[PDB]
């Protein structure tokens, strides 16, 4: 009675989805075919038997939303909430925001508002895409602007496939960046953000496994939602739910975009070698090394962090385990936030996948950190904007898809008060 | 009893589960066994041609 | 002789483009009444408050 | 799902055309007779994109084939995979088009262009999302640019929404078979720059070298050489017809790469290619398809790509691999081989993976590379274009058929204005 | 006569595209609006409650 | 510089919208002041827009500097006779065939013949079936609708923008068939 | 059950019939002599439509072969399915009707009349309730344009209500098989305008046409030819001999078919007409044979209807089918050529469906459409009419057998009416 619909959007949001969704149904001990061999938040019931997940899947490009239709899982979705498309994105924020995205509109809100009238105590809303692909930021950013106005106080929450700083797929990819996050900034929540290669380095070194692909990548990202959302449904010493991560993340409306940390990210032979303790898993979150995006903690300044625990945590060792972070002084915190930090517990500890390269411990906590070190990272994005732009590379295809040039000039202008607030955040006030 | 007339209709609703995917398979084949018959009807008469 | 042929092809093409014009026009404005209809509704309960 | 109808019109046209049917039944398991008879499911799922199906597995190609005098066609039948193709599809005419483009796009063609424009039309509309089309000309000639120009203009003005792939052959460099040649050229590249989305250029002395140097063939024949172009469409077309990680429309394949709406010309590329008892000695991994997937001796064009700037290149990779090494080695390059990059666009290289490989082969990688130094082939065709026009060469040939000196002069103009576009980006 | 007849046509298709332009654009209006509808009536009800 | 504003421009053209084809046709001309081969590219792309008189003005200025560009030769076919009155085109047609053949000037020559010797029923007449729109187009104007703001400009503009055309339209058909020739074609083929 | 009363009459008409009834007889069983051998009761059951019942289990058919020169008859007989004719209903005279409609319709011919009435009455008053009393016959000869025109004006005053079907083939456009063609098929439809109620003009040129840019034949014989229309024929009378889901007899498809009394000449045409070696590469979806079926081409009259308005046109559609593809398929069709369909009828498209395919096959349809492009044909039987009365040519072979010249000028009259009056609501 306490449920939140997550929408999956994209060639990425899909994979990240059949790669969460499995940890689902092995932590409930859910079957593939959808039946049991509690539930309520990411499951429903059709009073017999038949569990079926509150999830939304919409793509414009059928080839792989398809997949998910023929495969194993096919029993368990809805085939009709399971949406396709007719003509693909082509990494346009013009076409599946202004083409095609507004012809599958008029019914996919219809599916979130049957969705919505199934649950008798919503709160929340989750989704998954890439900043980068065209469906990833201009579908998404039409189903912020609709959200925002079907539903409002709503919470929405976000997880993202930032841009790579070093490596990258698409070219027009800083195209498609620069303009979902124009509309991302007042239509959105919280908008928690991961990048590739540095789960490809962090893949390298604390996990024992080479050659890392899009099946580890993924089951990583199904990981760090599970863990964001397990205070749902199981009772734990102090709980937590998703309208509470909106007033402790933020403490300007204009910055929304922390990011995610998995601590005890290890192999099977090297969880033999040492001991797992909740003082020492606490501080190999802050270890630049270990965080999921490449952002030096050190440039910046820590503005607000969450520890969500699970398992056999015990609280009297998270204080602990916390006031030896704030005594060093590698961590910088600063008199505007001298709280900064929060902690939530949880009685279940990680379920294991079969084949998966994670170990099966007991004490898994993910840190869930905004900081102002993501300012150098954009501070590349809107030069790589405006090295494209200076002479007007690309966008011969968005103005023919819809778009009027004159957007991009105030994207520039949006999107150039926005470092003007990060260094209004880091100057000390005396 | 409302738990077993719930199981009773699970059992009732997945036999049309498996009698419809068979009436499909068996539509199909009963299509197919026709574009034989009238190409073993042109098979006949391409004889009386010979 | 292909000309006037090619040419008869041509015209029809014309004429029948033309007519699935005015078929997509003529599913609209019913429809576009269909979003004025309502809009000729809420404005009385608008202005009734 | 999205479709691609296959023009082909004219002899190096009508001849590679039917390999491409010969390399695409045997992915999507095809018999020279129109029946699936292939192991896996994954190859019928998306049958609908060149394989109309007929009565009950008939899988007719979606294939119009032109020329103008009954022979090339008449081989493509009387030959392999030759009766798939439905009758009507084959439109031909009866004279032939003595490589003078003023015939097949003046005089004759245009006789025959109507009812080519017919089967094209019909084949169309029985299409759930045109994607777009994928002529095959071979521009220096006759049917291949005189007939192709003329249908890719009328195509553009038909359906001014569709990628319409090009796959040329490219006036030869060194040793040409037209003493007529550049001419056809000339006034071909000036249509298929503002009628087309992706040119691929497939030039032969390239080819016929990648032959001899890699697959180390003793008697290379145009059987092999087809082969060869053949697998590049095959690969830009793989993500639309197969399952994978990060797929690729053709759509995008293009707006990553069409920078300014103009340089649309890319040079091909495909990646496993070692002889026949030399594999023992070489290993397939990202890694190594990289050095071969950029080595400029296995390009299918003719210019060295270390004389000018890739501006964008792409690589639809098809197999099982790690999407990591894939950017790994990608990144290696832009790093490693920095200069050869343009600057402006610091991302320059897209990566694509479906995940179905080729036949006997466990990775293969096709490379798509929009490179500058294509100013060479433009600059070539222009100089020999400089000399025939100069003293009014071989032209009583070609403007004795409807076609005045300004025509050529304004087609230079173009040619030449091309070579600047592409050369104000290498400084 | 033929080519006069089809230029004629020709004449009349594109006045035929261009009043589909100008509905499609007409329809966007109504259609984004439209939704906006609601939760002003609804804001509006609660104006009655409030002044109540 | 140049090279893209033409060919984004010209392929929006064939892709249906003309608003903003002529916009990318009109940078180009911040580009090279007398350039013939746009000043005819923006003519093609707005006489397709409904409205004329821009056309005629990048027609004429297209044509100023030399009658020897067969593709503006092409352009003048909006002139008077398919504008309005009964005579004047032909003037031009028969001398673009005095260059190159360019069959489409001979459609112009055939068109521009012997019919130089030439409320709601006169809209329904003159109209075609789109003059069912012509009307409820007009008749959407008796609303409170009309006083709105789409993007820039505003949708009482719009939805007079598709009766301007309508209107202008209507002259054009008249001026090529005449009311009055339409009796006399009536009246002869009854009594014949 | 209403049954219908064949009147195989004139050479032509001799042979249109004999393809016809094997036709028939086929579909319904009844072997090249009687005993029924079919594979379904669906057949037998209301075989009476066209067949009566003997001893001997046997069906002899319900036709009064009728002739004026006794030839065309005995090859009748001596064919194929031709032991089935009776030996009493083959009304043979001995002087033939050189080509002269006079000579059929005043002298000759009424000689034999009384016979032909007589057998007529007997197999007609036969019955139960006759539904129809069809007449397949040329109308640029002497037999058919004579005698036959007779028979059919006697019969609609002997049983003034039965529908009067008339299968007629109306002069071809431009060659000719005889010189006088004009003034017997003028004098022709004057007998016919004002008499019977469902005259379906079918023309060789047309028809060859069906078998060379259609039926992709090389040496179509006049018996091919008869065929074709034959299956024009088993279509209009399907739904009233097979089962269906709409079905639509002879009366229905009048009453939904003919708009004005006088306007009652409807144009034909057949769905399912492809060649051997395409057969196989077609599929026989529904709207495939809504496309070959609507078109200028698979039209058995010369008279292009993209020239006209369609009055009204319909469509006895043979086989298990969606009745949504059918309806669906014939908007598309209404609505797509609504400036080829006139308005003044909101809807104007019948659609019967039948349940029996034609044997060997999967669905067919007959096109018979009132447009108002039949006044071509008739204006150029005209413009040739008066275009020899004018001098009075080939004129003493007709004044002389009991004949005036006002009788001529008459023709010209009630011919250039209907021609205006199709012209008033073609506009
Ligand atoms: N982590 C993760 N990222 C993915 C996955 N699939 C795609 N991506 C990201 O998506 C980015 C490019 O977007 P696309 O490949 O075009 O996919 P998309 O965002 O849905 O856009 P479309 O393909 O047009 O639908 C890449 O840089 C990847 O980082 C995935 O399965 N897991
Ligand atoms: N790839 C390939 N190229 C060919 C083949 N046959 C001819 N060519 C090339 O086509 C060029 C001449 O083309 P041409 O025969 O004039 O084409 P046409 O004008 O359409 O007849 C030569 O330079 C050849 O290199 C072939 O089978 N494969
Ligand atoms: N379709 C078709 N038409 C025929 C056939 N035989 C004759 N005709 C037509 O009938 C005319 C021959 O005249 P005929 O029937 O002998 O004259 P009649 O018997 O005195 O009315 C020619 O103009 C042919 O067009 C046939 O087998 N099929
Ligand atoms: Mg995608």
């Amino acid at each position: 009675m306490r449920e939140c619909i997550s929408v999956h959007v994209g060639q990425a949001g899909v994979q990240i989805g059949n790669a969460c969704w499995e940890l689902y149904c092995l932590e409930h001990g859910i079957q593939p075919d959808g039946q049991m061999p509690s539930f309520n938040t990411f499951f429903s019931e059709t009073g017999a038997g038949k569990h079926v997940p509150r999830a939304v899947f919409v793509d414009l490009e059928p080839t792989v939303i398809d997949e998910v239709r023929t495969g194993t899982y096919r029993q368990l979705f809805h085939p009709e909430q399971l949406i396709t498309g007719k003509e693909d994105a082509a990494n346009n924020y013009a076409r599946g925001h202004y083409t095609i995205g507004k012809e599958l509109i008029d019914l996919v809100l219809d599916r979130i508002r049957k969705l919505a009238d199934q649950c008798t105590g919503l709160q929340g809303f989750l989704i998954f895409h890439s900043f980068g692909g065209g469906t990833g930021s201009g579908f998404t950013s039409l189903l912020m602007e609709r959200l925002s106005v079907d539903y409002g106080k709503k919470s929405k929450l976000e997880f993202s496939i930032y841009p790579a700083p070093q490596v990258s797929t698409a070219v027009v990819e800083p195209y498609n960046s620069i303009l979902t996050t124009h509309t991302t900034l007042e239509h959105s929540d919280c908008a928690f953000m991961v990048d590739n290669e540095a789960i490809y380095d962090i893949c390298r070194r604390n996990l024992d496994i080479e050659r890392p692909t899009y099946t580890n990548l993924n089951r990583l990202i199904g990981q760090i939602v599970s863990s964001i959302t397990a205070s749902l449904r199981f009772d734990g010493a102090l709980n937590v739910d998703l309208t509470e991560f909106q007033t402790n993340l933020v403490p300007y409306p204009r910055i929304h975009f922390p990011l995610a940390t998995y601590a005890p990210v290890i192999s099977a032979e090297k969880a033999y070698h040492e001991q797992l303790s909740v003082a020492e898993i606490t501080n190999a979150c802050f270890e630049p090394a270990n965080q999921m995006v490449k952002c030096d903690p050190r440039h910046g300044k820590y503005m607000a962090c969450c520890l969500l625990y699970r398992g056999d945590v015990v609280p009297k060792d998270v204080n602990a385990a916390i006031a030896t972070i704030k005594t060093k002084r590698t961590i910088q915190f600063v008199d505007w936030c001298p709280t900064g930090f929060k902690v939530g517990i949880n009685y279940q500890p990680p379920t294991v996948v079969p084949g998966g390269d994670l170990a099966k411990v007991q004490r898994a906590v993910c840190m869930l950190s905004n900081t102002t070190a993501i300012a150098e990272a954009w501070a590349r994005l809107d030069h790589k904007f405006d090295l494209m732009y200076a002479k007007r590379a690309f966008v011969h295809w968005y103005v023919g898809e819809g778009m009027e040039e004159g957007e991009f000039s105030e994207a520039r202008e949006d999107m150039a008060a926005l470092e003007k607030d990060y260094e209004e955040v880091g100057m000390d006030s005396v | 009893k409302p738990r077993m007339k719930q199981l009773e209709h699970k059992r009732a609703v997945e036999k049309l589960i498996e009698e419809r995917r068979n009436q499909f398979l068996a539509d199909k084949q009963r299509e197919l066994e026709e574009w034989q018959w009238q190409q073993r009807r042109q098979g006949c008469i391409n004889a009386i041609v010979e | 002789q292909r000309r006037i042929k090619s040419l008869e092809n041509q015209l029809d093409k014309v004429i029948c483009r033309f007519d699935i014009q005015l078929a997509q026009n003529a599913t609209l404005r019913e429809e576009l009444d269909l979003l004025r209809i309502e809009r000729n509704r809420y404005l009385n309960v608008d202005r009734k408050l | 799902m999205r479709e691609i109808v296959h023009l082909q019109a004219g002899q190096c046209g009508n001849q590679i055309g039917a390999k491409f049917w010969e390399v695409i039944s045997d992915e999507h398991g095809i018999d020279p007779t129109g029946t699936y008879h292939g192991d896996s499911d994954l190859q019928l799922e998306r049958i609908n994109v060149y394989y109309n199906e007929a009565t009950g597995g008939k899988y007719v190609p979606r294939a119009v084939l032109v020329d103008l005098e009954p022979g090339t066609m008449d081989s493509v039948r009387s030959g392999p995979f030759g009766q798939i193709f439905r009758p009507d599809n084959f439109v031909f005419g009866q004279s032939g088009a003595g490589n003078n483009w003023a015939k097949g796009h003046y005089t004759e063609g245009a006789e025959l262009v109507d009812s080519v424009l017919d089967v094209v039309r019909k084949e169309a509309e029985s299409c759930d999302c045109l994607q777009g089309f994928q002529l095959t000309h071979s521009l220096g000639g006759g049917t291949g640019s005189g007939m192709g120009t003329l249908l890719i203009s009328k195509i553009r003005e038909e359906y001014p929404d569709r990628i319409m792939n090009t796959f040329s052959v490219v006036p030869s460099p060194k040793v040409s078979d037209t003493v007529v040649e550049p001419y056809n050229a000339t006034l071909s590249v000036h249509q298929l720059v503002e009628n087309t989305d992706e040119t691929y250029c497939i030039d032969n002395e390239a080819l016929y070298d990648i032959c001899f140097r890699t697959l180390k063939l003793t008697t290379p024949t145009y059987g092999d050489l087809n082969h060869l172009v053949s697998a590049t469409m095959s690969g830009v077309t793989t993500c639309l017809r197969f399952p994978g990680q990060l797929n690729a429309d053709l759509r995008k394949l293009a707006v990553n790469m069409v920078p300014f709406p103009r340089l649309h010309f890319f040079m091909p590329g495909f990646a496993p290619l070692t002889s026949r008892g030399s594999q023992q000695y070489r290993a397939l991994t990202v890694p190594e398809l990289t050095q071969q997937m950029f080595d400029a001796k296995n390009m299918m064009a003719a210019c060295d790509p270390r004389h000018g700037r890739y501006l964008t290149v792409a690589a639809v990779f098809r197999g099982r691999m790690s999407m990591k090494e894939v950017d790994e080695q990608m990144l290696n390059v832009q790093n490693k081989n920095s200069s050869y990059f343009v600057e402006w666009i610091p991302n320059n290289v897209k990566t694509a993976v479906c995940d179905i490989p080729p036949r006997g082969l466990k990775m293969s990688a096709t490379f798509i590379g929009n490179s500058t130094a294509i100013q060479e082939l433009f600059k070539r065709i222009s100089e020999q274009f400089t000399a025939m026009f100069r003293r009014k060469a071989f032209l009583h040939w070609y403007t004795g058929e409807g076609m005045d000196e300004m025509e050529f002069t304004e087609a230079e103009s173009n040619m030449n204005d091309l070579v600047s576009e592409y050369q104000q980006y290498q400084d | 006569n033929l080519e006069n007849r089809l230029e004629k046509a020709r004449m009349k298709a594109e006045e035929a595209e261009h009043i589909t332009s100008v509905y499609l654009q007409l329809k966007a209006y109504l259609q984004e609006e439209s939704l906006h509808l609601g939760n002003r009536l609804d804001f509006m009800e609660a104006e009655v409650v409030r002044t109540k | 510089t140049f090279p893209s504003y033409m060919a984004e421009g010209e392929r929006l053209y064939l892709c249906g919208e003309f608003a903003k084809a002529a916009h990318s046709f009109s940078n180009a001309l911040h580009l090279q002041s007398g350039d013939k081969n746009c000043l005819v590219a923006r003519s093609k792309c707005f006489l397709k827009m409904g409205e004329l008189e821009k056309s005629l003005e990048d027609a004429e200025a297209s044509l100023q500097g030399d009658p020897t560009f067969c593709k503006g030769i092409l352009q003048k076919a909006e002139t008077l006779y398919t504008m309005g009155d009964f005579e004047f085109a032909l003037v031009f047609y028969h001398r673009g065939y005095k260059l190159r053949p360019d069959r489409e000037f001979k459609v112009g020559i055939q068109k521009a013949q012997e019919a130089i010797n030439n409320k709601i029923v006169r809209q329904l007449l003159g109209e075609l079936y789109v003059d069912k729109e012509y009307l409820e187009k007009l008749l959407l104007d008796e609303d409170l609708i009309k006083g709105t703001i789409k993007h820039g400009l505003t949708v009482e503009d719009l939805i007079m923008t598709g009766i301007n055309y309508l209107e202008t339209r209507s002259d054009f058909w008249r001026q090529q068939k005449p009311i009055y020739a339409r009796e006399r074609d009536r009246k002869l083929m009854q009594e014949k």
